């Protein structure tokens, strides 16, 4: 099964054994027993190469895994700058939602990658997305005293 | 209740730990080589608390320098008290740790962890009375934090009735954007609730904060942070290295500021705030109580004191003190917790710290740490919900539940702060 | 003569019996080598001084006394001053590590290494007494060493010196000079423990202390020093009945039939006048009149309270100096035209006198002027339930919350001692409201 080694080399950071793997019909858009696919692990190991190469041949930009999370959502967490600006440029719902009511927006602010917010803020996030507390990205911000992130979410 | 063996562990612990040598060094009139240059009598009263009296009244750091990475003991000894450290101390493994908690504590870090006891062994019986220790690392690498509280609960089991004492430096994005520093930290977290005896809790998030917001310097390295850190544990340490009135110890400051086992993570704090190479008796208490001046990133304002201590420095009319003192006390009132009569004392020292005519320190037992650890709680739980690098962990022999189990400690930490902030004396 | 042995424990009880000892010399005209010119009897005798200090061959006089401490900083200032030669070298007994401002060390683990060594060194005293009458025990209720070792020694001297005296002067925590947020658990603790075992105890308010410091002798922020000096002068008019002839309190024995009209009630108030400063060299000399009415203000009082809300039980009224008698009389006689001194109805309304014709002494270097008339008043008065009370709230307010719990518990004591000696102390204050 050509898919489940798609899916170790998205995340071991093989490109060359993606490009062949693809060739031979491997699944792109192959999921592991949580949901997670090439591109979700290229985005979360910081594999760039991995994550234009896989949007060329099919990918789902906005596949979910079981949580709710998309490429995105993982990318914003992990805090890959690059990786974030390729999946908006391939059709990345800014504004998705996982099971916990996040979105990449409130991923991103909490762990602290301002650029990343910045980035998703010009692209069109929402700052009334609500999670399941009732929080949004700014009300993190308050809540935690983060001056920097709150200056950020007022632009 | 005399001497202190000194324990730096991973690059943060040793770093922070030399400046504290550097630092302390120049305050009781040592050099480099070892040599007593001082000038006050004063400088040697307690000079053993953390230094060996060797041959030819030569002064040796009661200090052991540990880290599975072996690059650190070489910028240990290129510093300028570099050589002054004892050639035997120095503990250090061939492969580091790579940010990962269970390789310093499971894996790399429990082999190396023998050798460390064998040298603090040595230090503990040439010791006329052991106090306890103290240890310097961060909670966001995987030595300092990992193989530091694998060390904790050794040394714990062995010297039980002796008091464990930690500056712990805590992770911010700010100045480490290293997702998994969350990590490391909560699980380490759930050690020292348990382990030690008091923790100053020396957040970076709080550190870049003052370097960036009040000192203007836009781009702050580890030597400006660092600057705050010592000049904080020089302050916090003055009472153990000068005699003074009170005969301080490490036991007695926990009897009197720790109120219930768990609580034991203090906001150390102090002021003047200046920067490197860059006031009166009023001035300095306001500054010391002001949320600018803490060394962690929570409004005193938004929780209550349990206990306080506070350290003034310099020439100073004790009765001026005592004045201001209760005066911040009586307007500021609601801060306080009225069921904790007297919670609040005062040391003046006579010595100054280098290039201070005046300084204060403050030492907080305040409900308003829970902030921070409501911090760090959002951001473990941002990253295991989604089971990021797990695997970096299980993988070196940890178990998914212990995750589960330190979250879970540090959440039930976080109510019992809340519960005696919202408690009244009725 | 009836031998009387003094046993200071911790750093209160140690640097008080060290101005005592130092006053006591001076009245006594002993040099501070031990050598004592005015005593005919060289190597022995039956005189009054004789109840507080031994004699050697040589015509040394030495301190019928105990220096004990946890740790050795406060002992060792001892055994280097002035008055190093004149103690028994082996009477001065130090540990390593201290109590920590914690009872449960100082009675329990820490204390139990040393309890042996001190009461083989108390027997050696003892074995050299013809006639003990028994001890003086100096300590504070703050401190874990004064706390918890003071009860745990208290406990054993009652098992080997049963038909003994035991007399406390007692130091009361004062927030403006105290060490330890735990003082008022220490407190409690040593207040229940010791109650049975005590016959007669002088408490000593630190804040009583402190401000006659300040407001008599014009000290802007009193030091132990000067607080001690102070102290060491009242309790040497409350002991110079043992140590000179008289009349009043000869013996210890008479401290109790005197003042304790019931066992647990045996805490007397004690207030002391004239305190002059000794920069008002030339002052002008108070009448007995002045100096007795003086004995009757709760500024000159050694425990901040109000006799005027309690009732009296016994009033004894020890005079130093030009006093005569009749002069004694004729100022009790205007006090007693007087509403707010209420007797009990079961006790007699009589005031005790006892006059010593020798004006104080003052040390030099102290803060005090010299007086040509001193009086020191002691009265066992049911106000002295304010000071208790005060201290209980204080424990109250904590161990609701159990604050601080854990650290007595982790050092072999059980929670449940806490509130056994809050019930004994919640039973003392009913003691006093029982009395009126
Ligand atoms: N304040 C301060 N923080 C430091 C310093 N050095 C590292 N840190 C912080 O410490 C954390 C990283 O831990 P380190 O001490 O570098 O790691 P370690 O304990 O050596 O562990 P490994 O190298 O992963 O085996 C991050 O949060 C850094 O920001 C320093 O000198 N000052
Ligand atoms: N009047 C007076 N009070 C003192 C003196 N030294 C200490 N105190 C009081 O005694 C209490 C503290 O007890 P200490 O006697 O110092 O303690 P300790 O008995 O040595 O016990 P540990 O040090 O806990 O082992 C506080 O209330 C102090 O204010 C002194 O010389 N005079
Ligand atoms: C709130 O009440 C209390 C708090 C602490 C007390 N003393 N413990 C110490 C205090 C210190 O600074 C003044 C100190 O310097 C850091 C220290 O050095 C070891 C001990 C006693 C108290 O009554
Ligand atoms: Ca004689
Ligand atoms: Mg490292
Ligand atoms: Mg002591």
């Amino acid at each position: 099964d050509l898919g489940k080694k798609l899916l170790e080399a998205a995340r071991a950071g093989q490109d060359d054994e993606v490009r062949i793997l693809m060739a031979n019909g491997a699944d792109v858009n192959a999921t592991d027993a949580s949901g997670l696919t090439p591109l979700h692990l290229a985005a979360t190991y910081g594999h760039l190469e991995i994550v234009e190469v896989l949007l060329k041949h099919g990918a789902d930009v906005n596949a979910i895994d079981i949580m709710g999370s998309t490429p995105l959502h993982l990318a914003a967490l992990i805090g890959h700058l690059e990786i974030v600006e390729v999946l908006l440029k391939h059709g990345a719902d800014v504004n998705a939602v996982d099971t916990w009511g996040d979105t990449p927006l409130h991923l991103a602010a909490i762990m602290g990658h301002l650029e990343i917010v910045e980035v998703l803020l010009k692209h069109g996030a929402d700052v009334n997305a609500q999670d399941k507390f009732g929080k949004t990205a700014f009300d993190i911000s308050i809540d935690n005293g983060n001056e920097d992130l709150a200056e950020i979410l007022q632009k | 209740m005399r001497e202190i063996v000194h324990i730096q562990a991973g690059q943060c612990g040793n770093q922070i730990g030399a400046k504290f040598w550097e630092v302390i060094s120049d305050e009781h009139g040592i050099d480099p080589t070892g040599s007593y240059h001082g000038d006050s009598d004063l400088q040697l009263e307690r000079i053993n608390v953390y230094y060996n009296e060797a041959t030819g009244n030569k002064y040796v750091p009661r200090a052991i320098l540990v880290d599975l990475e072996p690059g650190t003991m070489d910028s240990v000894r290129s510093g300028p008290f570099g050589q002054i450290f004892r050639p035997d101390n120095f503990v250090f493994g061939q492969s580091g740790a790579g940010n990962n908690w269970a390789k310093g504590h499971y894996t790399e870090g429990a082999e190396l962890v023998d050798s460390v006891l064998d040298v603090v062994r040595k230090e503990s019986e040439s010791c006329d009375c052991l106090q306890g220790f103290q240890l310097t690392h961060s909670l966001g690498g995987g030595t300092g934090s990992g193989m530091g509280t694998l060390l904790i609960s050794k040394i714990r089991e062995e010297y039980p009735d002796r008091i464990m004492n930690t500056f712990s430096v805590m992770p911010s994005p700010k100045v480490s954007d290293t997702v998994v520093e969350p990590y490391n930290a909560t699980l380490s977290v759930h050690q020292l609730v348990e382990n030690t005896d008091e923790t100053y809790c020396i957040d970076n998030e709080a550190l870049y904060d003052i370097c960036f917001r009040t000192l203007k310097l836009t781009t702050p390295t580890y030597g400006d942070l660092n600057h705050l850190v010592s000049a904080t544990m020089s302050g916090v340490t003055t009472c153990l290295r000068f005699p003074g009135q009170l005969n301080a110890d490490l036991r007695k400051l926990a009897v009197n500021m720790v109120p219930f086992p768990r609580l034991h993570f203090f906001m150390p704090g102090f002021a003047p705030l200046t920067s490197r190479g860059s006031l009166t008796v009023p001035e300095l208490t306001q500054q010391m109580f002001d949320s600018k001046n803490m060394m962690a990133a929570c409004d005193p304002r938004h929780g209550r004191y349990l206990t306080v201590a506070a350290i003034f420095r310099g020439r100073m009319s004790m009765k001026e003190v005592d004045e201001q003192m209760l005066n911040v006390q009586n307007k500021n009132s609601s801060y306080f917790v009225e069921w904790i009569p007297n919670n609040v004392k005062t040391a003046v020292c006579d010595i100054p710290p280098r290039g201070l005519k005046m300084s204060a320190t403050f030492i907080g037992n305040s409900t308003a740490i829970q902030e921070l650890f409501k911090r760090i709680s959002e951001q473990f739980t941002a990253m295991f919900r989604r089971k990021a690098f797990l695997h970096w962990y299980t993988g070196e022999g940890m178990d998914e539940m212990e995750f589960t189990e330190a979250e879970s400690n540090m959440n039930d930490l976080v109510s019992e702060y809340q519960q005696y902030q919202d408690a009244t004396a009725d | 003569m009836r031998e009387c042995i003094s046993i200071h424990v911790g750093q209160a009880g140690v640097q008080i019996g060290n101005a005592c000892w130092e006053l006591y010399c001076l009245e006594h005209g002993i040099q501070p080598d031990g050598q004592m010119p005015s005593d005919k009897t060289i190597g022995g005798g039956d005189d009054s001084f004789n109840t507080f200090f031994s004699e050697t061959g040589a015509g040394k006089h030495v301190p019928r006394a105990v220096f004990v401490d946890l740790e050795p900083t406060v002992i060792d200032e001892v055994r280097t001053g002035t008055y190093r030669q004149l103690f028994h070298p082996e009477q001065l007994i130090t540990g390593k590590e201290d109590a920590a401002n914690n009872y449960a060390r100082g009675h329990y683990t820490i204390g139990k290494e040393i309890i042996d060594l001190v009461l083989d060194r108390i027997r050696k005293l003892a074995d050299q007494c013809t006639g003990l009458q028994g001890f003086l025990v100096f300590h504070s209720f703050g401190g874990g060493t004064g706390s918890g070792f003071t009860s745990l020694l208290m406990e054993r001297l009652s098992v080997d010196y049963g038909k003994k005296s035991k007399l406390e002067f007692s130091i009361y925590p004062a927030p403006q000079v105290s060490t330890a947020v735990v003082e008022p658990y220490n407190s409690i603790l040593t207040t229940h423990t010791t109650l049975e075992h005590s016959d007669c105890a002088f408490m000593v308010d630190n804040e009583a202390i402190y401000d006659i410091c300040r407001r008599n002798l014009d000290i802007e922020r009193p030091t132990y020093t000067n607080l001690n000096r102070l102290i060491s002068q009242i309790v040497s008019s409350i002991t110079a009945s043992l140590r000179f002839d008289g009349a009043l309190n000869v013996d210890l024995t008479e401290f109790q039939t005197n003042l304790v009209p019931y066992p647990r009630i045996h805490f007397p108030l004690a207030t002391y006048a004239p305190v002059i400063s000794a920069e008002k060299a030339y002052h002008e000399q108070l009448s007995v009149a002045e100096i007795t009415n003086a004995c009757f203000e709760p500024a000159n009082q050694m425990v901040k309270c109000d006799p005027r809300h309690g009732k009296y039980m016994a009033c004894c009224l020890l005079y130093r100096g030009d006093v005569v008698p009749k002069d004694v009389n004729a100022a009790i006689a205007t006090i007693k035209t007087k509403r707010s001194i209420q007797f009990v109805d079961w006790c007699p309304t009589g005031f005790k006198v006892g006059i010593n014709y020798q004006p104080p002494t003052v040390v030099p270097g102290g803060d005090l002027a010299k007086v040509q008339r001193a009086v020191c008043m002691l009265s066992n008065t049911t106000a002295i339930a304010e000071a208790w009370a005060r201290l209980d709230h204080k424990f109250d307010l904590m161990y609701a919350k159990r604050a601080f719990v854990h650290w007595y518990v982790g050092e072999g004591m059980e929670e449940g001692e806490f509130s056994e000696a809050r019930e004994d102390m919640a039973a003392l204050e009913k003691d006093y409201e029982e009395v009126g």
